[PDB]
C-alpha cells in the first residue's frame, strides 16, 4: 500500500490524501535479478501513482471540480441580475 | 393603458402583421415600396404614387421596386416609417398607433444605430405607448412549445444560428451571414443569364423569385449532379412565354451551402449551425443536435433538410443523435411567437415605456432587449 | 560544425529571424500562408501561388490569408514547414539549414506533441546540425539584463507570467491563457459589426488588426466609461471610406481582463500575474512584485500598464512596491535575448545534437529542454 499526503494552511486549508493498494505475483530467480525485479515493480508504480497524482488532478479535478460547480455558467456569460428579477419561465 | 398589443415581424422579403394571441397572422405581405416608371397622362388613373402591399403585387410592371431592408439593415428609413403606417392604415389593420403597444423584431447581432432609429420612429413619429424589440429564434421556439435548442433560419436577409437551452439564448454562439434568399434569386438571375433569358428591371426581378419559389430543388450530390445531364423542365411566365431552366434551378440553392460561387468566403447555412454548437458548451451540445428547428422561406427548398443532415453527418462529431425538426407554418413561425409572448402577462415587464424612453432615451432601450 | 546560429522566435501573430550577436531582428514578418482566392486567367500573373511574408502583406486583397498557429499550437504542420523555408530562402536569410545550429522558441506548457514534431521537422525536413527548444520569459530577462522577477507577455496567441529567481524558472508557477491579441482582433471585428461594418474575409481580417494596433486605448475605470457617452473618432481604411468607431475601442481590450466577454472561462492577464507571483514561494514574492517585465504586442494598448497598476493595487496585499517596468522595443524583446543565448559559449552544451537524436530521439529532447 502506497499512500501520500500534503497539507496547505494558508488563508485556508487544502489538503492531499492518497493511497494505492497494490497485488503482484513475482518469480524468484537470482538476488541480482530480484534486488531489480522489485525496485522495478516499485519505480513503474510509483512513478504511475505521482504521474496520476499530478497530471490527472491538474486537469480531471479542474474539470470534475468544475462539474459540480461551473467557473461561467451553461450560457458562458455572466448572469444578468436584472434579467433574474424581471424574467418568467416555463409555461 | 394596455389594449390588445400589435405584432409587427419585420422581414427583408416579407413582412407579417395582425394582434396578439391569434393562430397566424391575417396581414402578410412583401416589404418594398412600389413608385410609378412611366408619366400619367390620363385622368382616373391609380392615385397616391406609393404603392405597398397587394396593389403592388397586382401592378408590378408599372412600379420602379425597392427594396428598404437588407439583410436584417433599413437602408431607406423614409420607405419603411411609409411602410409601418401603411401596416396601420385602413387598407389593412384598421387602427391607432395611439391605442396598442407594440412588438417589434430585428435580426441579431444588427446595427445598434438602426435599433435606435426604429425606436425613434415608433415612439416619436407614431406616439406609441410601449415598444419592444425581439430576437427570431426565441420567438420560433416560443411557437413550437420548446425551451431548449438551436434555431437554424433562412429568410431573404439574413441566415443566422442561434442555440437556446431552457430559455437562455446564448449571446456568444450567435453564427450569422449576409448570404439569403435575395442573394440566392439574384444568383439565380445570374444564371438565367448565362442560359439565356435576362431580367434586368426591378418590377420583372420579381418573376426570377417566383421561378426560385417554384422550380428550384436541392440536390443531396452535387457532383454527381454537375457530371450527369440535366432534363431541362418548362416554366410559364406571367406573359406566356415558355423558360426551360436546365441546370441553374439545382445550382441555384447550392449558394447557402457554398457561398464561394457568389465570391464571397462565408461559412454557409450548414457550417454556422455546427459552428453555433461547437461555440457553445460541451455539456450542452448532444442536447442542442436533437433540437433543430427550421424557419424562414429560404428552408422551404426541396431535400433541403435532407441536405443538412447530410452535412451535420459530415462534421459533427460520429455516434450521435441529429434531429431537423420543422413545424408546418415555418414562414409565420417567428410571428406566432411573438403573439405567444405579447399574449403572456410578463410582456407588460419586459417593454420599453414611452415615459421610460422620454426619461433615459437609448441606453434603456440597450439594457432591456438583453 | 559550429557555425553562426540561428535563431527563430515562433509566434502566432508575428515570427522574427536573423543572426545571433545582434542588436534587432532583421527579418520580422507575419506567420501566415496567404493562398489566391481569384481565378489567375492572365499570363504573367503572380508565380508561386503559396505566398508567405511582404509579398502577402503587398497582395493582400488576392490571396486567403490564414493562420497556421493559434495559442501557441500549430494546426496546419504543412503551412509551417513552409514558412521556415521561406525563412532559409533566397528571399530572406541566403543561408543554408545545414551550415547553422538553430534556436527555437516555444509558449511554455503546450502540448508534447507539436514539440517532438517540430523537432522532426528540423532534423528530418530540413539538415540541422543541432536543435535548442527554449522559453519567451528566461530570454526576455536575458535581454533587459535581469535575472530576478517575472515576465508577463502577451503576443497574438498566448498571455503567460512566468516567474523567475536568480537563474530559476519555476515550472510550476507559470500560469498561461488562451486568451491574446488574435482573440481581442476577432472580439473587435464582432463588435464592429455591432457598430455597422461588416469585416468577414480574410485578408478584410488584417484591416481589424490595423485598427486595433492604431485606435484602441484601455480605460483605467470601465464602469465610468459606460456611463459616459463616447466621442466616436474617425479612421480611414486602406480604400478610402471613413468609419465612426465609437465605443468598439476601448470595449474591444476589455477581454483580456475580462475574459467573460468572449464566453469563455479564464483568469485574465492581471490576474495571471498576480497569480504567477502568489504560487512561488513566501520569501520571493517581493522580490518578484517588484521586478515585472511586459512583453509582447497587445501590452502596447493605451493606459495598458496604467490599468495592470491599478489591478494589482487592488488584489496584492498593501503596503509592498509595485513596479511594472518595460523595454522599448517590447516586440522584440525575445529574440534580442536568443541572440544573446546563442551567442554566448555555454549554447553548445544545452543543444540537442543530430547525433543524439538520431540516437535517443524524443526522449533527448524532452530532457534538455527541463
Ligand atoms: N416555397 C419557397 N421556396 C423557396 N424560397 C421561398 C419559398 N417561399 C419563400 N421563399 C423565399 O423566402 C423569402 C421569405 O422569407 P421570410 O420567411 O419572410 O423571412 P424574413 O421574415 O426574414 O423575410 C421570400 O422573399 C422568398 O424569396
Ligand atoms: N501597437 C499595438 N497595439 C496593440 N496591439 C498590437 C500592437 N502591435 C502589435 N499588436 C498585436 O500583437 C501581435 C504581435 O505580438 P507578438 O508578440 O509579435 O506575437 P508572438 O508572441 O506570437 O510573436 C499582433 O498580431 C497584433 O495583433
Amino acid at each position: 500500500v502506497l499512500k501520500i499526503q500534503v497539507h496547505y494552511y494558508e488563508d485556508g486549508n487544502v489538503q492531499l490524501v492518497s493511497h494505492k493498494d497494490v497485488q503482484d505475483s513475482v518469480t524468484v530467480s537470482n538476488e541480482a535479478q530480484t534486488a531489480k525485479e522489485f525496485i522495478k515493480i516499485i519505480e513503474h508504480a510509483e512513478n504511475e501513482y505521482q504521474t496520476a497524482i499530478s497530471e490527472n488532478y491538474q486537469t480531471m479535478s479542474d474539470t470534475t471540480f468544475k462539474a459540480l460547480r461551473r467557473q461561467l455558467p451553461v450560457t458562458r456569460t455572466k448572469i444578468d441580475w436584472n434579467k433574474i428579477l424581471s424574467y418568467k419561465i416555463g409555461k | 393603458i394596455a389594449n390588445q398589443p400589435v405584432v409587427i415581424d419585420n422581414g427583408s422579403g416579407v413582412i407579417k402583421a395582425g394582434f396578439a394571441g391569434d393562430q397566424i397572422p391575417k396581414y402578410c405581405f412583401p416589404n418594398y415600396v412600389g413608385r410609378p416608371k412611366h408619366v400619367r397622362v390620363m385622368a382616373g388613373a391609380l392615385e397616391g404614387d406609393i404603392f405597398i402591399g397587394p396593389k403592388a403585387e397586382e401592378h408590378r410592371g408599372l412600379l420602379s421596386i425597392r427594396y428598404p431592408m437588407e439583410h436584417g439593415i433599413v437602408k431607406d428609413w423614409n420607405d419603411m416609417e411609409r411602410i409601418w403606417q401603411y401596416v396601420y392604415s385602413k387598407e389593412q389593420l384598421q387602427t391607432f398607433s395611439e391605442e396598442h403597444p407594440v412588438l417589434l423584431t430585428e435580426a441579431p447581432l444588427n446595427p445598434r444605430k438602426n435599433r435606435e432609429r426604429a425606436a425613434e420612429v415608433f415612439f416619436e413619429t407614431f406616439n406609441v405607448p410601449a415598444l419592444f424589440i425581439s430576437m427570431q429564434a426565441v420567438l420560433s421556439l416560443y411557437a413550437t412549445g420548446r425551451t431548449t435548442g438551436v434555431v437554424l433560419d433562412s429568410g431573404d436577409g439574413v441566415t443566422h444560428a442561434v442555440p437556446i437551452y431552457e430559455g437562455f439564448a446564448m449571446p456568444h454562439s450567435i453564427m450569422r451571414i449576409d448570404i439569403a434568399g435575395r442573394d440566392v434569386s439574384r444568383f439565380l438571375r445570374l444564371y438565367l443569364r448565362k442560359e439565356g433569358y435576362d431580367f434586368h428591371s426591378s418590377s420583372e426581378f420579381e418573376i426570377v423569385k417566383a421561378i426560385k419559389e417554384r422550380a428550384c430543388y436541392l440536390s443531396i450530390n452535387p457532383q454527381k449532379d454537375e457530371t450527369l445531364e440535366t432534363e431541362k423542365a418548362q416554366y410559364y411566365l406571367p406573359d406566356g412565354s415558355t423558360i426551360e431552366i436546365g441546370p441553374s434551378r439545382f445550382r441555384a440553392p447550392e449558394l447557402l451551402f457554398r457561398p464561394d460561387l457568389i465570391g464571397e468566403e462565408s461559412e454557409g447555412i450548414h457550417e454556422v449551425l455546427v459552428f453555433a454548437i461547437q461555440k457553445s458548451d460541451m455539456d450542452l451540445r448532444r442536447t442542442l443536435f436533437s433540437n433543430i428547428v427550421l424557419s424562414g422561406g429560404s428552408t422551404l427548398f426541396k431535400g433541403f433538410g435532407d441536405r443538412l443532415l447530410s452535412e451535420v453527418k459530415k462534421l459533427a462529431p460520429k455516434d450521435v443523435k441529429i434531429r431537423i425538426s420543422a413545424p408546418q407554418e415555418r414562414l409565420y413561425s417567428t410571428w406566432i411567437g411573438g403573439s405567444i409572448l405579447a399574449s403572456l402577462d410578463t410582456f407588460k415587464k419586459m417593454w420599453v415605456s414611452k415615459k421610460e424612453y422620454e426619461e433615459d432615451g437609448a441606453r434603456s432601450i440597450h439594457r432591456k432587449t438583453f
